[PDB]
């Protein structure tokens, strides 16, 4: 009422709170490290118009053993902040590597353009993941020049996102057609860099890795370094599922989940049931504030006296006083 | 090596799919996705005969066959099918499945020998193989499959059922569900099926996805047990709205 | 010249200003444009046009349904027994001479029923 | 009215649920609730 | 009347109504919590899991405005029809 | 759709409000029938 | 109903003021008006 | 025309909340008309 | 002491700079340079 008296009458509180008062961690026993050393540390770089891709699965994201011997010049991550990457699971991880100029280093961005963005490697809108960078002008640039990492100059159209082209035909510019052979409105699509140590700062090589995942929606085997914790059930606990932060109470549950699903929702999309990551089993999720509360008084001029009205519970079953 | 060597149906109600994985129940759901129409007009092929066509691949492909001693054994999909662009190839050489993305250059007219295995003639060469997959070694049935290619990943999904009907598509409720999921990242707009060729008893029907909205209704168990199209009749749409 | 839009295109008798290039409605649609080759004025009218009303009965009874468009004649054909009645076009329905009270009110002075080779 | 084509409006309208379909029950309600007033006041005589 | 009364139950339908539309109303207000409002999730926990502190704002703050907005639409159209059924009273009071 | 679109400069509003989706339907009682309704209840009040 | 715990959101409810508690008072007086009207209808007679 | 598909959005959900909020008001205010009118409807239908 | 220039007639395909050119810096504001393809501009005006 915002007021420091009270007529008399009855008025409506708050809900009952029914606090948790416990902390629950389940998480996959997963024990092994990922792939940091031949990744990062991979001798040689595929080139940018045949960007190499690799799966990554089965390991615990710390990337706490980079700061070490690792420096980047650019990181950046789209969909997730970079504080929470240690406590989430990933469900699908692929790495994209590749080598690049110094200044067309900002045009791997959604929404970007130019020549690598369109002719050479395209990211989608909606992409999630995150994308690291680092110069490496003392290990892939050689005296005399290095011409080995190679760039495609002239295409037909745009790429769409995540695709690669490795033909090598002879592009045509003007209207005679090219038979194969160089000529005049003819070109090798293909081009190299000419990275050397003398360079400057824009033209020396950088080393590109995007990692792309996606969260809380599939089965995940890539998690961070957080550790589990014994099930408790029959009590109102604040729980972290793969990620997936709440609050309630755990039972067990007769549904049957699909080998490829992992949460279910309720119509309001919140999650009604989980499958442990460890003993496989289906367990029900339930909110614990439950009960509205009713104060009944006099005027607060008469006395001070109140009565407490809990609706829609027994008294028999306790939570009352 | 190498070697040289229309009938009409309507879809009854068939081109249901899982679109995502969470478990609901006793819950009708809209979704906007990629569907096969309500009655639509998929193309019939025999192999008793005997055709094999490259079909094109506009947006997703629903494939459908029908037979006893497995003459389908795999599909290639591509924009050109030679070796100047990459070419994706799933097969089944009955002891193992297997897919690869590689510059093959395709033979006109592919087929694989049954005498056991006896002919290969797919591909006259395979370079610049960038991805490989391979399983571990190894009318009455009805297999229908989902292809579609969404930002380079390529999605298929799978059912099967015993049927035993001579001719037609059978009319019944059947729903897929997502069977895998690949990286390839190609170019694809023309597609061929390989046949088993015995040295055939089955038949096959091809149709194409359109992008719809789709109301389904979810058993008190984990599946679906019917679906409606918003577009096929005024009264799907009031029954939509 | 970089305006995306979708409608149809009819010759004006508006008379545009040489330094005016596109014409607008109070909803700030445009109405008219200068063609930047023949110089000429043209019209652009939306294409969606006339509402959709679904007649059915009970479908526990039956699957057979009429459709009423609006505001629209029926000889004018975008239109899929046929009978014009003074609120639009209704087809899957045929006419009769009698009268009867009012079971499914259509408007105008019309109704409709499912009658008895049952039919609506 | 709030998109007029450009599916890509229609596609971003969906996130908004069901308030279309209120306001169309609304309205017809209002539609029903006319015809009811004016057949209350003038149809009392069964005889012409 | 006392079979005119078991003939069939719409002779009661004036009464149905007031429950259906009661329970029709509420069922809605439920659903539309599924609704994304232009947010990068429905549920607050993803969001809470997800984004940092300064990230999260924005999107709770629109998804705080959806909700309160279907609220308000609720409460509004409860009104209405409260005055409506205050209408209806004071008529079968006065016929009493 | 056949006099909408035709040598109206945008002088009715009746086709701004159309091309946007706002539309006004017909009462199920035409005049025709107010009238007789009326015609009746002088009949009987005159005469009964 | 807009946060279900999460205390971040409870606490970014606070800047938005006291719309809660007009609902609330809204929602109240329709409830005693209820009961004010069922009442008025039956309890007339002071006699059982 | 202007804007790419991940600036379009932020500009489209302000014009549609826009646009709902007005059809929201109009729908509010043709209902607090509509009871009006049935309130007249009804002491005409007493006075017949 | 900038210098100002005025462009007109003229088609604008970049796709002739990525042969000889490469810039270390590059924005846009009110437009998104992936349309740039599909755009007229009325008045043209570059700073050096
Ligand atoms: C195209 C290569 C190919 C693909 C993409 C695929 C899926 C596939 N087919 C089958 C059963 C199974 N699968 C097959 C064979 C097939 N279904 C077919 O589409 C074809 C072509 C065959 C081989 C001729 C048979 C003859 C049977 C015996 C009854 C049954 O269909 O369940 C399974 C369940 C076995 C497990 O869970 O480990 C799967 C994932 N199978 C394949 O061979
Ligand atoms: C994927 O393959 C198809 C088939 O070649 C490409 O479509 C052709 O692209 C060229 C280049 O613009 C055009 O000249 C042709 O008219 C297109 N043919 C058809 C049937 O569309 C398509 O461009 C390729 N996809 C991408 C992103 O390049
Ligand atoms: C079916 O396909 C698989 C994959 O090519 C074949 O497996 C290969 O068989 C040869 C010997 O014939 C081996 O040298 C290869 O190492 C096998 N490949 C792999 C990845 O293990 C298999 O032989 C084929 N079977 C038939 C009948 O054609
Ligand atoms: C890469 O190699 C150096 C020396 O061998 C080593 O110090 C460094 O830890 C390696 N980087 C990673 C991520 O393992
Ligand atoms: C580890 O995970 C597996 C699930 O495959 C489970 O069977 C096993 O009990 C777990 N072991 C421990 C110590 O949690
Ligand atoms: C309290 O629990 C008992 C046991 O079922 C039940 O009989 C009773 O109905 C409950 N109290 C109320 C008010 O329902
Ligand atoms: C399918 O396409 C053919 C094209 O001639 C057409 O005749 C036929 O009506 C269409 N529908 C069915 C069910 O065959
Ligand atoms: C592809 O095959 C050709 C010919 O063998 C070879 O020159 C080339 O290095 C291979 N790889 C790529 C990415 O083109
Ligand atoms: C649903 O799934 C269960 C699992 O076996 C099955 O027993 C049951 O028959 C199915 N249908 C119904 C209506 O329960
Ligand atoms: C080119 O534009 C001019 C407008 O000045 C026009 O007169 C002429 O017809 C156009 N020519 C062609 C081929 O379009
Ligand atoms: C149909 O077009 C004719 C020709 O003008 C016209 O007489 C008629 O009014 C139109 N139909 C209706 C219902 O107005």
């Amino acid at each position: 009422l915002k007021s420091f008296t009270v007529e008399k009458g009855i008025y409506q509180t708050s809900n009952f709170r029914v606090q948790p008062t416990e902390s629950i961690v389940r998480f996959p026993n997963i024990t092994n490290l990922c792939p940091f050393g031949e990744v990062f540390n991979a001798t040689r770089f595929a080139s940018v118009y045949a960007w190499n891709r690799k799966r990554i699965s089965n390991c615990v994201a710390d990337y706490s053993v980079l700061y070490n011997s690792a420096s980047f010049s650019t990181f950046k991550c789209y969909g997730v902040s970079p504080t929470k990457l240690n406590d989430l699971c990933f469900t699908n991880v692929y790495a994209d590597s590749f080598v690049i100029r110094g200044d067309e280093v900002r045009q791997i961005a959604p929404g970007q353009t130019g020549k690598i963005a369109d002719y050479n490697y395209k990211l989608p809108d909606d992409f999630t993941g995150c994308v690291i960078a680092w110069n490496s002008n003392n290990l892939d640039s050689k005296v005399g020049g290095n011409y080995n990492y190679l760039y495609r100059l002239f295409r037909k159209s745009n790429l769409k996102p995540f695709e690669r082209d490795i033909s090598t035909e002879i592009y045509q510019a003007g209207s005679t057609p090219c038979n194969g052979v160089e000529g005049f409105n003819c070109y090798f699509p293909l081009q190299s860099y000419g990275f050397q140590p003398t360079n400057g700062v824009g033209y020396q090589p950088y080393r590109v890795v995007v990692l792309s995942f996606e969260l809380l929606h599939a089965p995940a085997t890539v998690c961070g370094p957080k550790k589990s914790t014994n099930l408790v059930k029959n009590k109102c606990v604040n729980f972290n599922f793969n990620g997936l932060t709440g609050t309630g109470v755990l039972t067990e549950s007769n549904k049957k989940f699909l080998p490829f699903q992992q949460f279910g929702r309720d119509i309001a999309d919140t999650t009604d049931a989980v499958r442990d990551p460890q003993t496989l089993e289906i367990l029900d999720i339930t909110p614990c504030s439950f009960g509205g509360v009713s104060v009944i008084t006099p005027g607060t001029n008469t006395s001070n006296q109140v009565a407490v009205l809990y609706q829609d519970v027994n008294c028999t079953e306790v939570p009352v006083a | 090596q190498c070697v040289n060597l229309p009938a009409y149906t309507n879809s009854f109600t068939r081109g249901v799919y899982y679109p995502d994985k969470v478990f609901r129940s006793s819950v009708l759901h809209s979704t906007q996705d990629l569907f096969l129409p309500f009655f639509s007009n998929v193309t019939w092929f025999h192999a008793i005969r005997f055709d094999n066509p490259v079909l094109p691949f506009n947006d997703g492909v629903y494939f459908a066959s029908t037979e006893k001693s497995n003459i389908i054994r795999g599909w290639i999909f591509g924009t050109t099918l030679d070796s100047k662009t990459q070419s994706l190839l799933i097969v089944n050489n009955a002891t193992n499945v297997v897919i690869k993305v590689c510059e093959f250059q395709f033979c006109n007219d592919p087929f694989l020998g049954v005498y056991m295995e006896s002919e290969f003639r797919v591909y006259s060469s395979a370079n610049n193989c960038t991805f490989e997959y391979v399983s571990q070694p190894f009318f009455k049935n009805l297999r229908e499959f989902v292809f579609k290619n969404i930002d380079g990943y390529f999605k298929i999904y799978s059912k099967h059922t015993p049927i035993n009907l001579v001719r037609d598509l059978p009319q019944g409720f059947s729903a897929l569900e997502p069977l895998v999921d690949l990286p390839i990242g190609i170019n694809i707009t023309r597609f061929q099926t390989l046949l088993a060729l015995h040295r055939g008893a089955a038949a096959y029907y091809v149709g194409y996805l359109q992008p719809r909205t789709f109301l389904l209704k979810y058993n008190e168990n984990g599946t679906i047990t019917d679906a409606v199209d918003c577009a096929l009749d005024p009264l799907s749409e009031t029954k939509c709205t | 010249n970089g305006l995306t839009g979708t409608g149809v295109l009819t010759e004006s008798n508006k008379k545009f200003l040489p330094f005016q290039q596109f014409g607008r409605d109070i909803a700030d649609t445009t109405d008219a444009v200068r063609d930047p080759q023949t110089l000429e004025i043209l019209d652009i009218t939306p294409c969606s046009f006339g509402g959709v009303s679904v007649i059915t009965p009970g479908t526990n009874t039956s699957n057979q349904v009429a459709v009423l468009y609006q505001d629209v004649n029926c000889t004018e054909v975008p239109v899929a027994n046929v009978f014009q009645t003074r609120a639009g076009c209704l087809i899957g329905a045929e006419h009769v001479n009698n009268s009867y009270e009012c079971d499914i009110p259509i408007g105008a002075g019309i109704c409709a029923s499912y009658q008895t080779s049952q039919s609506i | 009215y709030i998109c007029g084509d450009s599916t890509e409006c229609s596609n971003l309208l969906l996130q908004y649920g069901s308030f279309c379909t209120q306001l169309n029950r609304a309205l017809t309600g209002i539609a029903v609730e006319q015809d009811k007033n004016t057949q209350e006041v003038f149809a009392q005589v069964k005889q012409i | 009347i006392q079979d005119s009364l078991s003939s069939t139950a719409s002779a009661l339908g004036k009464l149905q109504d007031v429950v259906n539309q009661n329970a029709q109303a509420l069922n809605t207000l439920v659903k539309q919590l599924s609704s994304n409002f232009g947010a990068i999730s429905s549920v607050l926990n993803d969001i809470l899991s997800r984004l940092d502190k300064v990230e999260a704002e924005v999107q709770i703050d629109r998804l705080i405005t959806g909700r309160l907005q279907s609220l308000q639409t609720y409460v509004t159209q409860q009104l209405i029809r409260a005055a409506e059924i205050r209408a209806s009273a004071n008529l079968a009071a006065t016929k009493m | 759709y056949g006099d909408c679109l035709g040598d109206i400069a945008a002088r009715d509003l009746i086709c701004a409000q159309k091309f946007n989706g706002l539309t006004v339907l017909p009462p199920l009682l035409t005049d025709e029938m107010i009238a007789q309704y009326t015609s009746a209840l002088l009949a009987g009040t005159i005469t009964s």
